[PDB]
């Protein structure tokens, strides 16, 4: 939301989480499953 | 009738808001009449996309269904 209050958080996983890694997909704190 | 049961359910920003108030009653024909705020019981951080909806009864008492408004009230 616009009016988000709290703190993002990042990170990379390139010697994590990647392989290749086919595992992660795509498509107001919605889950749009 | 022995029990007046309220719900508000609005869904903002992903929150499913319930707010409800349980009264004691002696009427069968209707509704009484009389005014009375409700609490906020409930609060599900569910992010869930809500637009039609279904009542669950038990087979072996009236329900009513209204829609909320953005209006002003001075309380």
């Amino acid at each position: 939301p616009d009016d988000f209050t709290g703190c993002v958080i990042a990170w990379n996983s390139n010697n994590l989480d990647s392989k290749g890694n086919y595992n992660y997909l795509y498509r107001p704190f919605e889950r749009d499953i | 009738f022995k029990n007046l049961r309220e719900f508000v359910f609005k869904n903002i920003d992903g929150y499913f808001k319930i707010y409800s108030k349980h009264t004691p009653i002696n009427l069968v024909r209707d509704l009484p009449q009389g005014f009375s705020a409700l609490e906020p019981l409930v609060d599900l951080p569910i992010g869930i996309n809500i637009t039609r909806f279904q009542t669950l009864l038990a087979l072996h008492a009236a329900y009513y269904v209204g829609y909320l408004q953005p209006r002003t009230f001075l309380l």
